[PDB]
């Protein structure tokens, strides 16, 4: 079952004496006439912020609650109890009962079987309601007890409840439960959220009565005044505004397809120990059409994914490019040994780009062999990241120079691969092409294809056109602008046209619905019923009497034929009076 | 263009397998290879790969430190030595050829697995080995329906999986239909096979389980007459 | 590295069927997926590498497509011989080789046939061997989805039952068998036993009275 509360669940925010002052709090309330849970005699249920409960017996059936997030070992809880004895707050790690509870010999208390660790000790019909709330490591206990003068319903009424309890616990909260006397021998759950609301403080210090601020435009006008009775009038009450739904993004299709079409596609590759080094610039790459071309044998990369490369943008690339064997491919990864990966070509170990390689058996080996691809295999010492040998000075092996003849102990610094093609993969030739990236301090360069969505007319949108950024109503424009102009700005200085880059039509912007919202009321000592304006908004775009003024659209009046004299000023020749009541 | 295998059969858990795959039509020398086992009745998972040219092996993470795997060119024949089984390796067992070697792990993008063997059953435990016992199901009018009346043979409580029963030397081979095999909680095989024949010929002709345990050697024949 | 896929899919023949998974970001971020037919008894077949290249000998009903972290194969129709598993592959930087869960195909063609049951008794010889099984044999029930309770005299029971897995025969329908275990002292104790199965909603039972 659900219930309603009707006004239930005021709380002192705080200490500080207080009389008759309709005084304005902002805090964390159970808003009036609310949909609260009705259980019966229980489950496992959130807490989320705060709590409301109330509970109705003679007898005492409501023997404490206990909270937590997991309600069990492994993470802390609270346990608040009462025997017949007295209250017993607690915080230990325990072992609760998935269905806990306690008996009435009169033994029981199967609540838990495990109190480890405990950081926390104490010891020591009718309505009983309770506000449970933790704010910065401390529980804040609200309570009140009022007498029904019936059994077990929800009555009516106003009851502010008074702080009880405080503790500096610290404990996390996400979940909460119900403890109850069984035989052997109904409650309510409300949520609180941040409202604002109006409290009337008695001669004494109490709270008598409360406005709900948020509840209906009556209570609204009541909270702008500060007051709980308003004469007759119109209100300015606060402002409306039409949100904005989606948000397109549409940028200009793609000039320089920033050919990869010859680094990959070239007759003739490089060898490696001069290996080729390519620096792209401005233009429009397309990784993942690149990842497609449907003939690699590896495409690996270590600072990025490449599907997520297509929305990033760089200062240069560079692409390195050249020729090897098959079982040298493990060679071209940061962090390697062997020839090839520290004579022809060396790897930092932070690297970013991607390593691709592929088979060109068919077109770089030839019958008889094709010897012209050469690498090297003698040097001195090792290499740095990214560094490139040219030259093919005789490398002296032993102690001795030997001066331009080669022989014992000095060599050629470069062999050459014999590509054959009746080889077996692993002296095949493939070829490798080594991307990177750079962001030093550049303006702008090769980014990648900004997802541009489609364009939506006639609804309030957050749009940006390359670079413009807005929000506003699109629209079918007729104006007419020179044929290298991209904006149109008015007097003062706003953008109020564009163009679309794709396309290429002009559209006007206009600012999205927006406008004030006032309260007419014939005062809460004749009737408590309002009409409401939305000042110059066009009626149909405001989410009976909807009327639409020269003033903005009215809604909870009727329009009639006959004229009066004027009783509330609408505008525009308009007036508006309690007689027809409504 | 052809993966043969061979090594299964049962041993108890704590002992020791090779298991070896024959390849024919290619060299060995442009292809990685891959075991990879299968549950019966499950979905498959691998267990090993290694490249071609050499050696650069992985196995999986619960295989890791059991098991070795190598490769022979001289004889074109894969080995996988298997040590200390526990009872999870009850499985089929597939030689399969990765085309384009390397270990998946450097050669990226294009790795396939094309052709495959037809694999090896392996089964671990203590059970060891027993012969079947036989019960004739008679013909019965709650078997019995209009034209035609059911009748057949349980073989049960055995351990070495491959157990055959024929009806009548082989000669009925209308409505004789032996359903799969049940594993016991006592670890031991059970199956029944029921063949249809006229009602009119209940007791008329011949109808005779020859049971056959080729692990073992038992051989009996045992007839399925009407209730008493 | 899980490679979660749907356990089974289904369509009538003659539309268009796919088949997702999705993996994280060392299996499908930066790697390739292959796909693997395995139809029932033989050896799995190679469908698709590299995410979309089927090899000489696949025909032109199956793609393929790798979008960011998900692959999906797309069945291009139906038909009488597309009835099996399929599982997806990567490589998992993890160093390990993963797999799929598999996915079955489930034509749906074959109109409903009724599960024909039939019940045997432990017989005498078992009887005389101190120990008794009931025997219930279920066949032609082309949808597979049968499943069987056991029967003493008016309570279910759930101890010493074996049942297979649906087996295809050869008209590619169904068939099962399930055991009960009993001494035969619970044989002659309760007066009677049965097995009963349930078949999409019906269900048809068999009873057998010790005698
Ligand atoms: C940007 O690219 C689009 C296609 O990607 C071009 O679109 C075409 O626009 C013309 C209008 O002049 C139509 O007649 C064609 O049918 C469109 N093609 C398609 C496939 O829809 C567009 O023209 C390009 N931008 C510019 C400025 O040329
Ligand atoms: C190298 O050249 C080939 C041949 O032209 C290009 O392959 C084309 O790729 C596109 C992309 O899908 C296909 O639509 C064409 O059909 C392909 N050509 C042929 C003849 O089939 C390839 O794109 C080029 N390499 C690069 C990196 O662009
Ligand atoms: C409370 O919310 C539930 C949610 O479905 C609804 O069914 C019920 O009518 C609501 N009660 C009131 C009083 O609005
Ligand atoms: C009431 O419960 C608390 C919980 O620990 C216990 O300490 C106390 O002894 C109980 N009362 C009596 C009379 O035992
Ligand atoms: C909490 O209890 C567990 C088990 O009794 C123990 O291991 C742990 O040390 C305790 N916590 C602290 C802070 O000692
Ligand atoms: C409560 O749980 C959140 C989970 O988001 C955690 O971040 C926070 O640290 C926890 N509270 C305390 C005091 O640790
Ligand atoms: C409390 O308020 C009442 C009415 O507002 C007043 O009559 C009384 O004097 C106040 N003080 C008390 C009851 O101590
Ligand atoms: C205001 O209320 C008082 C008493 O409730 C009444 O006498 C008076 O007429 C009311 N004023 C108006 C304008 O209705
Ligand atoms: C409100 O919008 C509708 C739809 O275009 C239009 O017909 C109507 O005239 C607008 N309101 C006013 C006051 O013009
Ligand atoms: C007011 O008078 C006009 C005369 O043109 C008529 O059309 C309209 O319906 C009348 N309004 C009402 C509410 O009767």
């Amino acid at each position: 079952a659900y219930t309603n509360s009707f006004t239930r669940g005021v709380y002192y925010p705080d200490k500080v004496f207080r009389s008759s002052v309709l005084h304005s709090t902002q805090d964390l309330f159970l808003p009036f006439f609310s949909n609260v849970t009705w259980f019966h005699a229980n489950p496992v249920l959130p807490f989320n912020d705060g709590v409301y409960f109330a509970s109705t017996e003679k007898s005492n059936i409501i023997r404490g609650w206990i909270f937590g997030t997991t309600l069990d070992s492994k993470t802390q809880s609270l346990l608040i109890v009462n025997n017949a004895t007295n209250v017993v707050i607690k915080v230990c790690e325990f072992q609760f009962c998935n269905d806990p509870f306690l008996g009435v010999m009169e033994s029981e208390f199967r609540v838990y079987s495990s109190a480890n660790n405990c950081t926390f000790e104490y010891v020591s019909k009718n309505l009983r309601e309770f506000v449970f709330k933790n704010i910065d490591g401390y529980f804040k206990i609200y309570s009140k007890h009022t007498p029904i003068n019936l059994v077990r319903d929800l009555p009516q009424g106003f009851s502010a409840l008074e702080p009880l309890v405080d503790l500096p616990i610290g404990i996390n909260i996400t979940r909460f439960q119900t403890l109850l006397a069984l035989h052997r021998s109904a409650y309510y759950v409300g949520y609180l959220q941040p409202r604002t609301f109006l409290l009337k403080y008695n001669e004494n210090g109490t709270i008598t009565d409360a406005v709900d601020c948020a509840l209906d435009p009556l209570s609204e006008t009541k909270c702008t005044l500060k007051s709980f009775t308003v004469e007759k009038g119109i209100y300015q009450t606060s402002n409306f505004r039409v949100q904005p739904t989606e948000s397109i993004v549409r940028f200009p299709n793609i000039t320089n397809l920033c050919p990869f079409g010859e680094v990959f596609n070239a007759t003739r590759f490089a060898s490696v120990y001069a290996w080729n080094r390519k620096r792209i610039s401005n233009c429009v790459a397309d990784y993942s059409v690149l990842y497609n071309s449907a003939s690699f044998s590896t495409f690996k990369c270590y600072g990025v994914s490449p599907t997520k490369l297509n929305d990033l943008c760089f200062t240069n690339v560079y692409a390195d490019s050249f020729v090897i064997r098959g079982d040298e491919v493990r060679q071209i990864a940061p962090g390697q040994t062997g020839k090839i990966a520290d004579y022809n070509y060396k790897l930092p170990d932070d690297f970013t780009g991607c390593v691709i390689a592929w088979n060109s058996n068919n077109l770089d080996s030839k019958v008889g062999g094709n010897y012209n691809y050469l690498y090297r295999l003698f040097r001195k010492s090792n290499l740095k990241p990214f560094e490139r040998d040219i030259s093919t000075e005789i490398y002296q092996a032993g102690s001795t120079p030997c001066n331009g003849v080669e022989g014992f102990n000095c060599y050629f610094p470069l062999q050459s691969y014999g590509f054959q093609p009746t080889n077996g993969v692993g002296y095949q030739p493939y070829r490798v092409v080594v991307l990177s990236f750079e962001l030093l301090h550049a303006p702008a360069t090769v980014c990648g294809p900004k997802k541009s969505t489609n364009l939506v007319k006639n609804k309030c949108v957050n749009f940006n056109f390359n670079g413009l950024t807005g929000t506003g109503v699109l629209t079918e424009s007729n104006k007419k602008f020179l044929p290298f102009q991209q904006f149109g700005r008015d007097i003062a200085d706003t953008t109020d046209a564009v163009r679309d880059p794709q396309t290429l039509e002009i559209l006007d912007i206009t600012p999205c619905s927006f406008g004030g919202v006032s309260v007419i009321t014939p005062g809460t000592n004749t009737s408590n019923q309002v009409a409401v304006l939305y000042q110059d908004v066009n009626c149909t775009e405001v989410p009976s009497n909807v009327f639409q003024t020269r003033a903005g659209c009215l809604i909870g009046a009727e329009h009639v034929n006959n004229s009066y004299e004027c009783d509330i000023p609408i505008g525009a020749g308009i007036c508006a009076s309690y007689q027809t009541q409504s | 263009v052809q993966l043969v295998e061979s090594g299964g059969g049962v041993v108890q858990p704590g002992g020791s397998l090779r298991l070896s795959c024959a390849a024919s039509g290619f060299r060995f020398d442009d292809h990685a290879m891959h075991w990879v086992r299968q549950a019966p009745g499950k979905g498959l998972e691998w267990v090993s790969v290694i490249s071609g040219d050499g050696g650069s092996t992985y196995y999986a993470d619960s295989v890791k430190g059991r098991f070795s795997i190598s490769r022979d060119d001289s004889k074109n024949s894969l080995y996988l030595q298997m040590n200390s089984l526990r009872t999870e390796d009850t499985a089929l067992y597939y030689c399969a050829k990765d085309r384009s070697y390397g270990p998946p792990d450097v050669f990226n993008y294009e790795y396939g697995m094309d052709v495959w063997g037809q694999g090896t059953t392996v089964t671990v435990s203590s059970a060891s080995t027993k012969g079947p016992s036989v019960f004739p199901l008679a013909p019965s009018s709650k078997s019995t329906s209009g034209g035609t009346a059911a009748l057949g043979c349980l073989v049960k409580d055995y351990f070495p999986e491959p157990v055959t029963v024929s009806w009548n030397s082989g000669a009925l081979t209308s409505g004789v239909h032996t359903f799969p095999a049940v594993l016991q909680s006592s670890g031991l095989y059970s199956l029944s096979s029921v063949v249809t024949v006229p009602s009119s010929s209940l007791g008329t002709q011949t109808y005779i389980c020859n049971v056959n345990h080729k692990p073992s050697n038992t051989k009996v024949d045992k007839k399925v007459e009407p209730k008493s | 590295s899980v490679l979660t896929q749907p356990p089974s899919a289904s369509g009538t023949p003659g539309q268009r069927v796919t088949i997702s998974c999705s993996g994280s970001s060392s299996n499908i971020g930066s790697n390739t997926v292959n796909w693997y037919q395995q139809l029932p008894g033989t050896a799995p077949k190679l469908l698709i590498y590299s995410n979309n290249q089927r090899p000489s000998g696949v025909p032109d009903r199956f793609s393929g497509s790798k979008s960011g972290t998900s692959a999906s194969l797309a069945i291009s129709g139906l038909q009488s011989e597309d009835e099996a598993d399929y599982y997806c592959a990567a490589w998992d930087d993890s160093l390990n080789w993963v797999f799929g869960g598999g996915t079955k195909l489930t034509v749906l063609g074959q109109p409903k046939a009724a599960p024909s049951v039939t019940l045997f008794p432990p017989s005498s010889e078992e009887l005389q061997a101190n120990k008794a099984t009931l025997v219930c044999l279920i066949s032609d029930f082309y949808p597979g989805a049968v499943t069987v309770a056991w029967k003493a005299d008016s309570s279910p029971v759930k101890a010493g039952v074996e049942t297979t897995t649906p087996s295809k025969q050869s008209n590619n329908k169904y068939a099962a068998s399930s055991y009960l275990s009993l001494t035969p002292e619970q044989w002659k104790s309760h007066r009677s036993y049965s097995c009963q199965v349930t078949h999409e909603g019906s269900t048809v039972e068999k009873t057998v009275a010790p005698t």
